[PDB]
């Protein structure tokens, strides 16, 4: 069975946290909440529906996104090395928050869809073990 | 000089357009405005400054597409728990780059959405 405070689904344990952390801090935090812990991985529609409901019911009034464990490994601003004219990208001037290489759930889409967001925001999240 | 309806900057020609289009349609439309035409590309801050001012002096405050598409589609997306990426539930399939005529900073918008734009070609 799962620990007190955690919810069970398909043999795994999940726990929502209304704490505002960057993706990096959220992931680290999750690894320390349980042995083998990580930010939640949504590997099927069934898991997506479960997590959406868990978040809807447990992460309220935060007016923010909710981190999931899927993100671009590297911290590059973009992975498309080419303008439409064919030239490469050797000059960039991104507003950091506009390079959205992390993903989070949002109330507007029922916490069921993955929205591209800046990894540097501070958002609540869900841990899984 | 560049065609009368375009503006010159270091050997290239630029022209802003007010009719909104999604990224792909805008890019295609640019190829039809002149041989070698494409959505504007910023290779330097100075070139960006020129285009931003041109865009503002022509249509004021608004958003304009730049020639960079599907910016995160090729990225190596990985689950932190090491699970392989199979199931997908993305809200949007692709993002494209644009600038607001207020400054030269790069911003992202879903490619399927509309925006004004600037075309460019080498004279
Ligand atoms: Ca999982
Ligand atoms: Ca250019």
């Amino acid at each position: 069975d799962c620990p007190s405070g955690w919810s069970s689904y398909e043999g795994h344990c999940y726990k929502p946290f209304k704490l505002y952390k960057t993706w990096d801090d959220a992931e680290r935090f999750c690894t320390e909440q349980a042995k083998g812990g990580h930010l939640v991985s949504i590997e099927s529609a069934g898991e997506a529906d479960f997590v959406a409901q868990l978040v809807t019911e447990n992460i309220q009034n935060t007016k923010s996104y909710v981190w999931i464990g899927l993100r671009v490994q590297g911290k590059e601003k973009q992975c498309s090395s080419e303008w439409s004219d064919g030239s490469s990208v050797s000059y960039e001037n991104w507003i950091e928050a506009e390079s959205k290489t992390c993903l989070g759930l949002e109330k507007e889409t029922g916490f069921r869809k993955w929205v591209n967001i800046y990894c540097g925001q501070q958002n609540p999240f869900v841990c899984e073990a | 000089d560049c065609p009368s309806d375009w503006s010159s900057y270091e050997g290239h020609c630029y022209k802003p357009f007010s009719e909104p289009k999604n990224w792909a349609d805008a890019e295609n439309f640019c190829t039809q405005q002149h041989a070698g035409g494409h959505l504007v590309s910023f290779q330097s801050s100075e070139e960006a400054d020129f285009v931003v001012k041109l865009a503002f002096q022509t249509f004021g405050h608004s958003i304009f597409w730049m020639g960079l598409s599907n910016v995160w589609n090729q990225c190596n997306w990985q689950w932190s728990n090491a699970a392989m990426l199979r199931y997908k539930a993305w809200a949007e399939e692709s993002y494209c780059v644009y600038f607001k005529s207020t400054n030269n900073k790069w911003r992202s918008r879903a490619c399927r959405m509309m925006a004004q734009f600037v075309c460019e070609f080498q004279a």
